This record gives structure tokens, sequence and C-alpha cells, in this order.
């Protein structure tokens, strides 16, 4: 029962990820983005990061969107004020203010017993994602699923792994689950 | 006038003080309507060698200048250091102690740097541990950092 606890490992060198799981095969030229413990998102090192200083430079607004993905604010003025040295300061806000309370933020949703389960079984990542649109307003960026094949009997490693805007033509599992931008909290 | 001056009579005096006697926080700093005082930024260590701030006081408080003349001087800086130099500071009137660090902006505020008649920037850390380009650091950045402010006219 302590096999199924879910952790995220911060490395200094990205060189020891071999170490974290037992069931994948070791290599010594891989790269940390082709391991097992990062395609599941399990570890994680700072080196990734060295690549957002040339994306930066090619492309001027890929900075703001990543920040406002991961940060959930943080504007401008944010700064000005904890740059005075009071530190963070507020109250009961004005509804002017609380208007801010709206904006999209990214959420996971499974395919098992919601209102869009019927795409579970037989369904195809299209349907879903046109349905979820136009019902709900609802954005599906990818899924986690479930790395054993054999989910009926579920393997004792019950690990997921991510994949990026599928295909249209991708079949759907009842186990999978979906990254998702929601709206209106 | 019961003044009291030093016995060459050429300095204002005043009888030895505990530290407390004259630090002050944000709020009582603000609380009193300082201008034309004089604002020292000490970017000082716990354990740096002394400067002799007393040197930097002692012109200031010449006998030639009426008690009413004489210009408040406020030090922003270290408390340890201060600790240390106290014990050649006691002696002169009309100065005053804020413990902090003069790179934030809370304290130039409370200190009414904005009608101050000088800021003098003053570093007691250690020196040339490093590339000589950067010794200086904190005293550039504190002048962009009091250049940059903006005020409420
Ligand atoms: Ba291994």
């Amino acid at each position: 029962a302590g096999a199924n606890v879910p952790l995220i490992t911060e490395l200094a060198n990205d060189s020891n990820v071999q170490f974290l799981d037992q069931d994948d095969d070791d290599d010594p030229d891989t790269e940390l983005y082709m391991t097992q413990p990062f395609a599941c998102g399990t570890a994680f090192a700072v080196s990734v990061l060295d690549s957002l200083m040339s994306t930066s430079y090619f492309n001027d607004n890929a900075l703001t969107l990543i920040r406002t993905l991961i940060t959930g604010g943080a504007t401008p003025e944010l700064e000005q004020i904890l740059a005075e040295g009071a530190g963070m300061r507020g109250g009961y806000c004005s509804p002017a203010v609380l208007a801010n309370r709206d904006r999209c933020r990214v959420a996971q949703i499974s395919l098992f017993d919601g209102p869009l389960a019927q795409f579970g079984q037989g369904g195809h990542y299209g349907e879903l994602f046109v349905y979820a649109l136009r019902h709900f307003g609802i954005l599906c960026i990818g899924l986690y699923r479930f790395r054993d094949t054999n989910e009926s009997v579920r393997s004792p490693s019950s690990k997921r792994y991510v994949i990026t805007n599928p295909p249209e033509d991708f079949p759907l599992l009842p186990t999978d689950q979906v990254y998702v931008l929601t709206y209106k909290q | 006038e019961p003044r009291k001056f030093d016995s060459t009579g050429m300095f204002h005096w005043c009888p030895d003080r505990p530290l407390n006697d004259c630090l002050q926080d944000r709020s009582q700093a603000s609380a009193s309507g300082l201008r034309n005082h004089v604002v020292v930024c000490l970017f000082a260590d716990a354990a740096s060698p002394l400067i002799g701030l007393r040197n930097l006081v002692m012109p200031l408080r010449a006998s030639n200048f009426h008690y009413h003349e004489l210009k408040p001087t406020i030090i922003v800086g270290n408390l340890d250091y201060l600790h240390r130099e106290w014990k050649t500071l006691q002696n002169f009137p009309k100065l005053s102690i804020l413990p902090g660090s003069p790179l934030n902006r809370a304290n130039l505020r409370a200190v009414n740097i904005n009608l101050c008649d000088m800021c003098v920037i003053v570093s007691a850390k250690d020196r040339n541990m490093e590339d000589p380009n950067l010794v200086d650091k904190e005293a550039i950045l504190c002048s962009l950092n009091i250049k940059a402010m903006t005020f409420d006219d």
C-alpha cells in the first residue's frame, strides 16, 4: 500500500534517474526526457529548463504564456507591489477586482463515471474533444494513460505515461485520464 | 540656553546614552517629520572592520553652528556593526539609527529620503576577493534604486 503513493522527486544530477525505477532497463547515453521516470511525471531536473533560453529568443510570447500557465497570475503590478519591501498586502476586495477570479485553470478529468464517460468504451479522441468543447467549454490537451497494456488485470506496476495531443483517430480506454483547461472555476 | 559643549568648546556634547535610547523602527521614524536631514546608507556586515563614522558626524556638530541649525543624522544599516560602533557616537546630539538594509524601499520611504539634504552611501564590507569590477555592486545598486524611486508630490 506504500507503492501507490504519488511522489515527485527533484534531482540535482540528471544521470541518477536510472536509480529511481526498477522495472525499467537502464542505459548510459539515453537522454533524460526519454527515460521512464520522466515519461511518467515522477522525476524532474532543472537541466530541462536550459532550453528555455533559446525559445525565448526565437519566440517572444513563449515566456509570457508559460508564466501564465504555471503561475496562476503574478501580474507585473504584483511584482511592483512586492518590490516595495513591505511584503504581500491586501484584504476585502472591490467587486471590480474580484472579476479576476474566473481565469482558466489546468485540471485532470477521468473517463470512468462522468457525464462524458461514454467515450471510454470504443470512443475516439476527436469525438471527445469536439463534444467537450461544444458542450462544456473545455479544451483537451492530452492523455495520461496506464503504462501496462493489460489494464483488465492491472499489472502491479500501476504507472501512467503522458501523450501530448493524440491524433483524431486515437482509440480511448475507460481508465484513461484527460488534461483539460477548465473555465469558470 | 543650557547648551553642553566639549572641554575644548568646539563641538556639541550630550551625556552618554544607551543605544536603545536612539534606536527606532519604521513607524517611529515616519512619525518624526524628518526634513533637511542627512541619511547614511551603510552596507556593513556583522564582523566587518570599523569605518569610524565619528569622523563623519564630528564635523557636523561643530560649535559654530546654532543648535537649531544642526542637521539631524539618521543611519540605515546593519545593527551589530552599530552595536560595535556606538561606543564612539553616543556623545553627539540629534542622531538616530534605523536597523535594516538600505536597499529596502520601505526604510527609504520611512526615512523621508526625498526631503533629505544629502544621502551618503558607504560600504564597510571587505574588499578585493573577486573581480575588481564587482567590488561596488551594492553602491551602484543603491544609487540606481534611489534614482528610480518615485514619491508623491
Ligand atoms: Ba533501473
